[PDB]
């Protein structure tokens, strides 16, 4: 019981762990993206300048 | 992307849990099961006898 | 108990390393399983009339 | 429980390494891809040249 105790929350975690370091350290898309559109609407507003 | 994947691989490698001990458990367990068979065998020859 | 009765010398069929670090002993009972079998097996051999 | 157990842990093997190798080897994207900007950026550069 043991055994298969601990190999499943240990299999829980590991696959949670997965997730977890792929959505914390991933998050930070959007921050280094805000050029996307923040500079984009000064290249539409150049245009009629 | 590309380097934090290599990490990402790397961290999901070092999983201390690795399929690698499990399958130094099958095969134990695996030969471990072999014996029982074998005391099955006995246990049925001789009861059927 | 069993060479009380079974009064073959000592021989032994328990082994140590059940238990490990590493794999955090994960199948020490099966390994008693297998003995415990075995030594059944001796038993209903050698317990003889 | 032998039955059982190896089968749910090959099942995790299979799974597991069904991902794996997608992961490790299509992680080969970006390296091949990198021409994707590392191109385009000439491309407008040579426009006002």
């Amino acid at each position: 019981q043991f055994g298969s105790t601990l190999l499943s929350l240990l299999e829980r975690k590991d696959s949670l762990s997965f997730d977890a370091y792929q959505m914390i350290q991933s998050g930070d898309l959007y921050r280094f993206s805000i050029d996307l559109q923040q500079q984009d609407i000064d290249i539409n507003k150049a245009s009629l300048e | 992307q590309q380097q934090q994947a290599m990490a990402l691989l790397d961290y999901f490698s070092e999983r201390f849990t690795n399929e690698s001990l499990y399958t130094w458990l099958i095969s134990q367990l695996s030969s471990l099961y072999l014996q029982a068979y074998d005391a099955v065998l006995s246990l049925c020859l001789s009861a059927e006898a | 108990s069993l060479l009380y009765e079974l009064n073959l010398g000592e021989q032994s069929f328990v082994g140590g390393g059940g238990w490990n670090d590493l794999y955090q002993g994960l199948m020490a009972g099966e390994t008693l399983k297998l003995a415990l079998m075995r030594m059944e097996r001796v038993y209903v051999e050698q317990n003889s009339r």
